């Protein structure tokens, strides 16, 4: 939504020659232990565990 | 009737425990030897409430 990706650009013939960066984008997943910095993954208590 | 060769019975193949019971990725230690680059001393803390 920066405007610089969802504003409509013309063929290259046309007025609007502009080109949509490629730029990087960083999503934060929501989880049960990402909800809460009290509800964090006990890794050190699980060994028998494939995450 | 005519000598037949001999068939070696080469067995082996006992395998090995390499797949861990669920995972076991869990081997901890922890970093003993005071780290490397010692580092300084006191560094002459003292205090600076004006006497």
């Amino acid at each position: 939504n920066t405007s610089d990706m969802t504003n409509p650009t013309p063929a290259q013939g046309q007025d609007g020659a502009r080109t949509l960066p490629s730029k990087n984008l960083v999503l934060p997943l929501p989880f049960f232990f990402s909800r809460d910095c009290g509800l964090a993954l006990p890794t050190v208590v699980l060994p028998y565990n494939e995450i | 009737n005519k000598t037949i060769s001999v068939t070696l019975g080469l067995r082996h193949w006992k395998t090995v425990s390499a797949a861990p019971p669920e995972k076991m990725s869990k081997s901890g230690v922890c970093k003993i030897a005071t780290n490397v680059y010692n580092r300084d001393g006191g560094a002459n803390p003292f205090l600076v409430k004006y006497e």
